[PDB]
């Protein structure tokens, strides 16, 4: 159990720095801001019932 | 009881997920920015209401 | 008899009226509920810290 | 781009400012506590966009 | 005696953890105005028997 | 038992060198602060527990 | 890079404490210990990081 952390240590590593090879910062950058604005959507969404129950 | 425990347990997660930024450190910022701009609406009705 | 109806109507009464309390304090613990449920996305928004993965 | 977000953003301001006027000449006091309150925080947003504008 | 006691306790913290788990707000709140109303339903009539006896 | 020690320390011995020949720094330097700031995370949601019960 | 991160926290260092000088002027006595407060941890982790800078 000593050794067989430290061998998927070794293989996480690996995978993550083969993925750390493809992200692309252009694409990332609009794919973040994409998310963000999809979950303010939600977002406003709540505010929406809570002024709906005020009202 | 099982509407006070449910309601108990929503105001414990919301304050979780508030409480996570004072955390974050922004209570102090927004103390000192509301405390220049809490007035600005009053002194502005003060001086519309001076000048009509 | 009249005597004992009459309070038995006003605990009639003061039923109702707690149910409608009850009932409004759920629509806005609702409204409570899903908005925490995505404002963790706007807690993530600082730059310190990576509980956001969007960020 | 950015500098004529920045435009919009003043020319609003103004914008309800004169709604405000509107308002305390016709209408009441809340109505002008309510123009003024949506003319603080786009002054806010304004100031905080050419914060970004100058560098 | 002092130890099938503590085992017995072990075991409903378990399963009153479990269950904690499952309970979710959004279903409760009104799962629990539902039954309160079921129970002013029964109040009513009662209300009503008597009002009947003095009629 | 005094034999099957020092056969089981050789394997050893030989799983070891095999792993710490893959082992490749410039990768293992940021799988470590990975995982360091992945901890990071918990405890900050720890803190965030903890300062929700004093509110 | 690392010098860049040094110019910032100096800094927000001075931006702290000139909003203490803002607090103690129209605040009370706890913002101003809190702003010291936060200017103390920042002045620790400047130093701290032109310690490494210089090697």
């Amino acid at each position: 159990m000593g050794l067989f952390d430290r061998i998927k240590r070794v293989v996480s590593s690996n995978l993550n720095d083969l993925v750390n090879k493809a992200e692309d910062p252009e694409k990332m950058l609009e794919q973040a801001i994409l998310e963000m604005q999809e979950d303010l959507v939600q977002l406003r969404q709540g505010v929406a019932q809570a002024i709906a129950a005020q009202k | 009881s099982a509407f006070e425990r449910m309601e108990e347990k929503v105001l414990m997660q919301e304050s979780r997920a508030q409480a996570l930024g004072e955390l974050a450190g922004a209570d102090l910022e927004t103390q000192f920015a509301q405390l220049e701009g809490g007035s600005d609406v009053d002194d502005e009705l003060a001086a519309l209401k001076a000048q009509m | 008899q009249s005597t004992q109806v009459e309070t038995l109507k006003r605990n009639l009464i003061q039923l109702e009226s707690k149910i409608s309390e009850a009932k409004t304090k759920k629509e806005m613990l609702k409204a409570r509920i899903t908005t925490a449920k995505a404002q963790e996305q706007l807690q993530g928004m600082v730059r310190g810290m990576n509980t956001s993965s969007a960020m | 781009r950015s500098e004529k977000q920045y435009n919009d953003a003043q020319n609003e301001i103004n914008k309800w400012q004169r709604n405000a006027q509107l308002a305390l000449q016709k209408g009441d006091e809340n109505l002008a506590r309510q123009a003024l309150e949506r003319k603080k925080t786009y002054t806010d947003t304004s100031a905080a966009l050419k914060a970004s504008l100058d560098t």
